RNA sequence: CCAGGUCCAGACACAAUAAGGAUUGACAGAUUGAGAGCUCUUUCUUGAUUUUGUGGGUGGUGGUGCAUGGCCGUUCUUAGUUGGUGGAGUGAUUUGUCUGCUUAAUUGCGAUAACGAACGAGACCUUAACCUACUAAAUAGUGGUGCUAGCAUUUGCUGGUUAUCCACUUCUUAGAGGGACUAUCGGUUUCAAGCCGAUGGAAGUUUGAGGCAAUAACAGGUCUGUGAUGCCCUUAGACGUUCUGGGCCGCACGCGCGCUACACUGACGGAGCCAGCGAGUCUAACCUUGGCCGAGAGGUCUUGGUAAUCUUGUGAAACUCCGUCGUGCUGGGGAUAGAGCAUUGUAAUUAUUGCUCUUCAACGAGGAAUUCCUAGUAAGCGCAAGUCAUCAGCUUGCGUUG
């Protein structure tokens, strides 16, 4: 009996949604108590870049952009179930973090 | 270690990009297609998906340990925390002759008839094969011959892709009681093939 | 485990040595060659982030004050790895001058330099730039004849690569008095590239040899024509008549026919 | 400094990355920075 | 000027020379009409084609057109 | 970049010397000028590593040229061009590409010795603004219910409580879809594609923006890539190393980008007090809550956050009110300068920066001329992120008023 908080970070939303739906449909199917996938706001990471690498013309600017999404699902499970889900769920693009303590 | 989260992910992306460019420029003649890395709590595993694998592992793993030390020395890692894995062509679970000789040596060592079959099927299945089939025919330390077969995965049995994809090796292990038939058939990935109005009623 | 007094003292002198450029070495740094156990001491001093000046001065102290096996352990654990790091992490893939002076001075003891530096390098990823740099360093430093002979004899038994051919250049241009068995091993290295029609051939029989190998064949046939037998002379003539060069090959056969048997 | 092309000018020092901008402008997509808006 | 592209014009010309009678003056029916008959890869382009077929149903009901 | 002080040259070949001594190091001292060196007296390792002198050039971590392949930076920055077949002409050439009309467009219609077809542009991608309808939450918020605090009590108000429970996403957010297609009407137009005005709409200038191709041109830049490649010496040159000390800010000045002001829609003193884009520390010391000291600058003692959790509700400034000042280079302005106290830096003088007092310089809306701009836009105002060890008057964003 250990409570495990699993937090998922991903820049792509499709693989993150597939991972979260697989986690929810795997957790509900063998009778574990849990919370839903709590949806943090999407971080938008912006940086400014010159339009002029060379010194010709007037100075004007553009912006490069990123999108980062964060979800976290709280679980309650035994140790072997947590270990086998942590072995299964490793996919490229979605980062899986396992938290033991609740403080 | 212990990098802040956006800096951790951007430096991780630089780590993917630097190994991608290093393996693009290094093994250009060994069919380089892509890489993937797996981060375990024990160590870090590099999976080299290069389509000419027999030139990647040379004599007694010399170029494998060479590329392992190239990852080790430049990227500031402890000795033993990186393992570079070979996948595509010279994976030992994709050749039926190697697995037939392997289960030959496993039966000759004195293992079980079932547990060695579990080991060879799991080693073929974890190596990147679509399917496998194990045929053992013999006495099985008894007075009656038994024919008994186990297929795992998805395999084909007829057609022109039979002549293109499967590999079958026939071996005969010599036991203390008699002889036994060793047939290993391995199915590989076909995506790795590089070369008036009317009314009715009832 | 080490005592914590040694740990904090050598962590302190490791924190000192990051920006050393001139002057005298520290006193606790100059007694490590006098120690019976050097290797635990130098690991606490964080070996990877040394300054180039203490790399060269540690090379000077840890070559001029040690034995041969002690210096080869030093160069293989320290200087070879920092040599590799300072080439592949350099941005034009160059070498620093103090590191160049360190790799130059470490061949004052030649056997330790060979068996700690050169021989792991050729088997663990010797590319063009590393071997060009090391062949230049081996071109500068004057070596005795027998260490050149034995390191050349290791280079002959290596599998073929043009970096190994560059090392074979640098050790065959010394014009030293080799033993006759070293000339025999040079002959045996020059046997594995010819084509055998009896049904025993490898990768080196039909591969493309550049101009560098034929210059090496010219060099060996002009210096050591008088230290071969007639059977080896005929086998080298077979090697000439199989894979001779357009512009070097006639010179090699006319200088090989002008040699006397032993 | 920039460990691609020995660039001692045009560095950006954010996040401990020290690439010059003229090497960042073609290696951004391999790192993960893609042009969106 | 908001001159429509030639793909929308040609697709509407084909769907009105061949699939005249079920198209009408209502764009909202024509949207799922061109969903159920035409395989258009995007919602924007099928909205363009459905609005153009709605407009050609608007002027075809007053008289004949060259097509 | 200088003024000086030091190393380390040279691979290789040849000749004398050298073991009955050429000389490499650990030193302890004499040193040594500014600092390290350098050298010689011992205690010692010594042991060819040679010392000195001649010669093509090794060294190309010696570079410029010639051939290739190659990546990045520009342009005809292709936004109307080319080609196939036809016709016309001995040929250069032309028709396609046009009498007309229309469009933002060589975009179309129509007519026709032109008729096909490609890449241009149109188009593909990516963003925004509305969804009280979904599908859903202690790393967000609201409401109800407990326990509890203070006040009038006649019902109430203001709160606490990172779990006392319940409900929800109305606001916050992750999504699936919708929706817009110039919809409808009226003018205009061969009344053909289109354009303009009105209504509805969250959105009706192409609702607004940039990336992506094919093509012909770049002696553009290097790759520390390769080919007995042309050039100059091969080295007493420091293009290699170090050590200190100075700068790049020095000032009749011209030009340019900005800040602060010339004031009373204001300067000063109290009170009211509103944001968002962010960012933040490991094998180190970032963002800092809270408590003490100090006028302050700040110091000090602890704690939280490796982050929607803590800084932070960034209680920001301009602003709002109530008092002081009266048109007086004034209490506007704050240049310059001195003294002291603190902080960062190894080191603050040519004053790094911050605080206290004093000094209170020009400067009474600016000539010829000139910059930018059509709605949350100009302008004023602060804040955050980069340069960061310390400061911005540098740049990019954000928010407030408008
Ligand atoms: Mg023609
Ligand atoms: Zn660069």
């Amino acid at each position: 009996i250990i409570k495990i908080r699993i937090t998922l970070t991903s820049t792509k939303v499709k693989q993150l949604e597939n991972v979260s739906s697989n986690i929810v449909k795997n957790a509900e199917q063998h009778n574990l108590v849990k919370k839903g996938p709590v949806r943090l706001p999407t971080k938008v990471l912006k940086i400014s870049t010159r339009k002029t690498p060379n010194g010709e013309g007037s100075k004007t600017w553009e912006t490069y952009e990123m999108r980062i999404h964060k979800r976290y699902i709280d679980l309650e499970a035994p140790v072997q179930i947590v270990k086998r889900i942590t072995q299964i769920t490793i996919e490229p693009g979605v980062d899986v973090e396992v938290v033991v303590a609740s403080n | 270690a212990l990098i802040s989260k956006k800096r951790k992910l951007v430096a991780d992306g630089v780590f993917y990009a630097e190994l991608n460019e290093f393996f693009t420029r290094e093994l250009a003649e060994e069919g380089y297609s892509g890489v993937e890395v797996r981060v375990t709590p024990t160590k870090t595993e590099v999976i080299i998906r290069a389509t000419r694998t027999q030139d990647v592992l040379g004599e007694n793993g010399r170029r494998i340990n060479e590329l392992t030390l190239l990852v080790q020395k430049r990227f500031k890692y402890a000795p033993g925390t990186i393992v570079l894995y070979a996948e595509r062509v010279q994976d030992r679970g994709l050749s039926a002759v190697a697995q037939a000789e392997s289960m030959k040596f496993k039966l000759l060592n004195g293992l079980a008839i079932r547990r060695a079959a579990y080991g060879v099927v799991r080693y073929v299945m974890e190596s990147g094969a679509k399917g496998c089939e194990v045929v053992v025919s013999g006495k099985l330390r008894a007075a009656r011959a038994k024919a008994m077969k186990f297929a795992d995965g998805f395999l084909i049995h007829s057609g022109q892709p039979v002549n293109d994809f499967i590999d079958t090796a026939t071996r005969h292990v010599l036991m203390r009681q008699g002889v036994l038939g060793i047939k290993v058939k391995i199915m590989r990935d076909p995506a790795k093939s590089r070369t008036a109005p009317s009314v009715k009623d009832y | 485990a080490l005592p914590e007094k040694v740990i904090k003292a050598y962590t302190t002198v490791g924190s000192i040595l990051k920006t050393w450029t001139h002057g005298k070495l520290p006193k606790l740094f100059k007694v490590i060659p006098s120690l019976r156990n050097w290797q635990d001491v130098i690991y606490v001093t964080n070996p990877e982030e040394w300054s180039p000046h203490v790399v060269y001065e540690a090379t000077k102290l840890f070559v001029s004050n040690l034995t041969a096996k002690e210096s080869q352990k030093f160069i293989n654990l320290i200087l070879l790895e920092r040599f590799r790091d300072n080439i592949e992490t350099s941005e034009d893939h160059s070498l620093n001058y103090h590191i160049y002076r360190a790799v130059k001075k470490s061949l004052y003891k030649p056997s330790a330099f060979f068996k700690g530096f050169l021989f792991p390098l050729v088997e663990t990823g010797c590319n063009v730039r590393e071997a060009t740099i090391a062949g230049s360093v081996l071109a500068k430093v004057s070596v005795p004849a027998l260490h050149s002979s034995a390191a050349l004899s290791y280079l002959l038994r290596l599998p073929f690569s043009p970096p190994t051919t560059v090392f074979i250049k640098i050790l065959l241009d010394k014009k030293y008095a080799l033993p006759y068995q070293t000339v025999d091993d040079c002959v045996y290295y020059f046997m594995r590239f010819r084509i055998l029609d009896d049904g025993s051939n490898g990768e080196d029989a039909t591969r493309v040899l550049p101009v560098i190998w034929h210059k090496a064949f010219l060099t060996f046939a002009q210096r050591y024509k008088n230290d071969i037998t007639q059977d080896q002379r005929d086998f080298l003539l077979e090697t000439v008549r199989q894979r001779g060069h357009k512009d070097i090959g006639p010179e090699i056969r006319r200088e090989l026919l002008a040699g006397a048997s032993r | 400094q920039c460990r691609v092309c020995s660039s001692h000018t045009g560095l950006i020092r954010k996040y401990g990355l020290n690439i010059c901008r003229q090497c960042f402008r073609e290696k951004a997509n391999d790192i993960g920075f893609n042009k969106f808006r | 000027g908001r001159v429509r592209t030639k793909t929308v014009k040609r697709a509407s010309k084909a769907l009105i020379e061949r699939y005249y009678p079920k198209l009408t003056l209502d764009f909202q029916t024509n949207k799922r009409l061109c969903d159920e008959i035409a395989t258009i890869q995007s919602k924007r382009l099928r909205n363009k084609i459905a609005g153009y077929t709605t407009h050609l149903m608007k002027r075809i009901q007053k008289g004949p057109v060259r097509g």
